[PDB]
């Protein structure tokens, strides 16, 4: 199902494309996996340890 | 002929949309496209100028983290949506803008009351929402011209004299170029059949031209290459 | 919200507090960063009564944890409300959907 | 640099520094550049680069 | 201002041996170190031009795994003792030379036949070992002023131009530059501490200069900007 979604999409069914190295430029020798993720930020913060 | 190089030159500027554009480049010759198109990349995306807001005044507000009556956002809300206005301003690095709504309905930004050289590109931009009929609101913004991304515990650093209660500050993200992609492929020029073209897709916020930021993305790296040039 | 959820989010919000629910159906009569008044229909109306409901969201009152609660209107004017309908999202929470 | 209680080393790459010397420390079958002859290592790098 | 930029002004340069430089610079600004440091190395690997050998004739061999018994080194290694010569042909594109040995063989470059405008920086770059007291070596050498990197690999297709048996490809290595890096390092200056500082560690095969590279790299980048400019 999660092919075939991607597929409706003008996306890859593998789930991962060719990125391009932002400080030096060349193609990265392998595909890598790429997509978006939902993140969260735990109630840690730095300025409150130090 | 080894030697010579031949010499890339602007030849097409397609612009697509007020804001996506795409630049062409021709002659190259080898990698030299490569080498110059990430370079220009690396410099488009950090070294643009560009106006944005710095500072906000309404006359019901005291405070960030307030809100005011018959506005449907909050003032931190407005404040985020004032941070993304994309506003060309030219003849100077400081602009007051202000504005003033009334009634029940949206706040776009072409309720700014424009000053002749200081243009708006998104008058569609949405600001706030008025949900009552007897309620005013009345803004004043600060614009100026800057580089890079400051936020404002740097900006609040200058400590000469304390700004007045209600004078809300708000992050400044001056860079205008928000996405480049660059591309090299084959150039059809006389019969060398190895000289290729640099293709370069800008979307920015419209506030800058796409020729006018290539011309200085290249002054700074001639200018920082300058030092090379030199070498002691 | 997040892309990718198990569908419980609804409920979570919901059950919760600290979303501001809609008690009896009607239209908002008047949508307002800090409270809202919408008009009950005449369906759930009581004898000697106007008929309006009030909802005073709570903006930026601290936490337990020194977090931060604010409550933001999710409806527009005159839009049509129903009983157990969302009216404002609490902290963490978009269009009634838990957003952590 | 050396652990007291065995005596075996202690400064050892553990997750990323292995697998980069490994992938470059790698032998292909077709890989590009296959079966040239090279002057020295700099040559090698040079022609990675 | 907006238009103003850090430039460099902490130009160190220590030279390890007379082909080696460490060039170290500082302010910059943040992110352009590496931008500039990877312009370079691209420049300096793919685009200075330089005189290099192209193709070699041995006289008794016709195939690279042919042997000869009066050199105790294989043709493979003839030909790398060739391909890491480096010369300094000037005035025309390609010369032809001609080395021919006899005796005692440390043959190194000194025993090439001068030309005049040919020159050789190494003289004392060894060439062959024959062992033999009879044995005699001749040999013709061609070098074409190129730029880059050509492999024998890529010169292989279109044989037509290398018909006569008797020549092997060797790889051109036009330009001279080898181990050609660039770091980027954290650099303070008063508060500010997101400024870089790149440091470049370069050789050469000893034509030129490696200050000399540098700068021939940076004027022909400067230079292919030139319509860009303001």
């Amino acid at each position: 199902e999660i092919k075939e979604l991607l597929k409706l999409g003008d996306l890859p069914t593998s789930g991962q494309i060719r990125l391009y190295d932002g400080r030096t430029g060349e193609q990265f020798e392998r595909p890598v996996t790429v997509g978006y993720m939902y993140m969260l930020k735990l109630n840690h913060l730095v300025d409150d340890k130090m | 002929s080894v030697t010579e190089f031949l010499k890339p030159r602007l030849v097409d500027i397609e612009q697509v949309s007020s804001t996506h554009a795409k630049v062409t480049l021709e002659p190259l010759e080898r990698g030299f496209g490569h080498t110059l198109g990430n370079a220009l990349r690396r410099i488009l995306l950090s070294s643009m100028p560009g106006c944005a807001v710095t500072e906000v005044e309404i006359d019901g507000v005291l405070h960030e983290y307030s809100t005011k009556e018959g506005v449907q956002e909050d003032i931190l809300e407005i404040l985020l949506n004032l941070k993304g206005l994309a506003v060309r301003v030219q003849g100077k690095d400081e602009v007051i803008l202000t504005l003033n709504k009334s009634g029940i309905g949206p706040v776009t930004a072409a309720d700014i009351t424009h000053d002749g050289d200081v243009e708006i590109v998104k008058p569609q931009h949405v600001i706030c929402h008025l949900t009552d009929e007897n309620a005013s609101i009345s803004m004043r913004i600060k614009v100026q011209r800057g580089r890079g991304y400051v936020p404002a515990s740097t900006r609040i650093h200058s400590e000469e004299d304390e700004r007045p209660i209600g004078r809300l500050l708000v992050d400044a993200c001056y860079s205008p170029v928000e996405r480049i992609a660059y591309n090299v492929e084959a150039a059809r020029v006389e019969q060398r059949t190895d000289l290729d073209k640099l293709v370069i897709e800008m979307e920015t916020n419209g506030t800058i031209d796409p020729e006018e930021a290539i011309r200085r993305a290249a002054t700074i790296l001639a200018e920082q290459l300058e030092a090379f040039v030199d070498l002691r | 919200k997040p892309l990718v959820g198990t569908g419980m989010e609804r409920a979570v919000a919901v059950d919760s507090g600290v979303t501001a629910v809609a008690k009896r159906g009607g239209v908002v009569q008047y949508v307002d960063a800090s409270r809202i008044v919408i008009k009950v229909n005449e369906d759930e109306m009581y004898p000697g009564e106007a008929g309006i409901d009030i909802y005073n969201l709570t903006k930026y009152t601290r936490s337990n944890q020194n977090t931060c609660i604010n409550q933001m209107p999710c409806v527009s004017l005159g839009e049509p409300v129903e009983r157990g309908d969302v009216l404002a999202d609490g902290p963490s929470t978009d269009l009634g959907e838990l957003a952590l | 640099i050396l652990s007291p209680a065995n005596g075996e080393p202690i400064i050892v790459p553990s997750q990323d520094v292995v697998l980069g010397l490994y992938y470059m420390t790698r032998d292909c079958v077709n890989a590009k550049g296959e079966g040239m002859v090279l002057t020295g290592p700099k040559e090698a790098e040079r022609l990675y680069r």
